[PDB]
């Protein structure tokens, strides 16, 4: 996942006493479509769909078209 | 009243028996499907040592076989699979003459038309689908279909009302006109998902069942409800007798029969104990077939066997 969730750069700066190093790393948000970040999710992020709108009681009936 | 007895057993399988099929054309032959990927054709015998032998095996499907049915001439058989593909077999060579493709998941049941000129199928793909015997699809039900998996599809046996019936995991039973390609009627009542639907040979009644353990009767042409029978724990399969006013059900580890004149249980069929250190000690019954003679019953099980019962006085 490091090959598509993390963005990285390395740079040099020269001051009067010598060179300093800079390193930057950023971790991207998941974006299903929109190109802010990757479309592919993290490998261990399971998500469960919610159950909806059932009726508990029933009685036998028929309905013609 | 009449009472059943155990005749013998058939042993040539390596997974759960999924279905059995028979015809009046060849009373020494039966055909059965399994989770071992293959369909067996049996030579039955009246010898005292063993009731039958595996004669040929059909091997072309790539996952479990879910349903199997035979042509009214006894020359050909049709089958569906968990690989999503449907196949027509010549029983003389043991070869497929045609292959049907166009489901995109997993196929749960199939049937031939009563004239044997049309084929129908149901699947986890939520669509009922109609086919010509030349392997070409002709209609798709789409938006008006079940909201969940289509568990079963069947034809009415009579010619003067050309209709099909179906049940699904959305707990509804539905009736459809063939030539008009449309829904006729819903039936509502069951609390769990449905495993099966069946129709009487005179073309008059449905029966249906599943997780709720109740068998419910319904009219085909009057369009209305009839009485409910409490089965027990669960319903795996249902069938009517060919020459008696009886309904039969496979229910967990046991098989049961109701006489519909006066609505009473005739007998219940059970297995000798093998002591087991856990719940569900006996193996379950998965499928049923009455012989064309009506006097003998075949039943399939999760222990890789087919068990045979005769009627007696």
């Amino acid at each position: 996942p490091v090959n598509y969730y993390v963005d990285t750069a390395v740079r040099h700066v020269l001051l009067r006493q010598g060179v300093l190093g800079i390193k930057v790393k950023i971790m991207l948000p998941w974006d299903p479509s929109g190109k802010i970040g990757p479309k592919k999710p993290l490998p261990d992020h399971v998500s469960i769909v919610e159950p909806k709108d059932e009726i508990l009681p029933t009685t036998p009936i028929s309905e013609q078209k | 009243t009449e009472q059943m007895t155990l005749r013998g057993t058939l042993k040539g399988h390596n997974g759960w028996v999924t279905q059995i099929a028979t015809t009046p054309q060849f009373p020494d032959m039966i055909l059965s499907a399994s989770r071992d990927k293959t369909i067996i054709m049996w030579k039955l015998t009246r010898d005292e040592t063993n009731y039958g032998i595996p004669q040929r095996a059909l091997r072309g499907h790539s996952h479990f076989v879910s349903d199997v049915v035979i042509s009214s001439d006894g020359q050909f058989a049709l089958s569906g699979s968990w690989d999503g593909t449907l196949r027509l077999w010549d029983l003389t060579t043991g070869t497929t003459t045609r292959r049907f493709v166009g489901h995109t998941k997993d196929v749960l049941s199939v049937a031939f038309s009563s004239d044997n000129r049309q084929i129908v199928s149901g699947s986890r793909d939520k669509t009922i689908k109609l086919w010509n015997t030349l392997g070409v699809c002709k209609y798709t039900v789409q938006d008006e279909s079940h909201s969940e998996w289509v568990s079963c599809v069947r034809f009415s046996p009579n010619s003067s009302n050309p209709i099909i019936v179906s049940c699904g995991w959305d707990k509804l039973v539905k009736v459809w006109n063939l030539a008009n390609c449309k829904l006729k009627t819903n039936h509502i009542g069951h609390t769990g998902y449905l495993n099966t639907v069946t129709v009487s040979p005179d073309g008059s009644l449905c029966a249906s069942g599943g997780k709720d353990g109740q068998a419910m009767l319904w009219d085909l042409n009057e369009g209305k409800h009839l009485y409910t029978l409490d089965g027990g724990d669960i319903i795996n399969a249902l069938c009517f007798s060919p020459n008696r006013y009886w309904l039969c059900a496979a229910t967990g580890p046991s098989i049961k029969i109701w006489d519909l004149e006066g609505k009473i249980i005739v007998d219940e069929l059970k297995q000798e104990v093998i002591s087991t250190s856990s719940k569900a000690e006996p193996p379950q019954c998965t499928s049923l077939a009455w012989s064309a003679d009506g006097q003998t019953l075949f039943a399939g099980y999760t222990d890789n066997l087919v068990r045979v019962w005769q009627v007696t006085i």
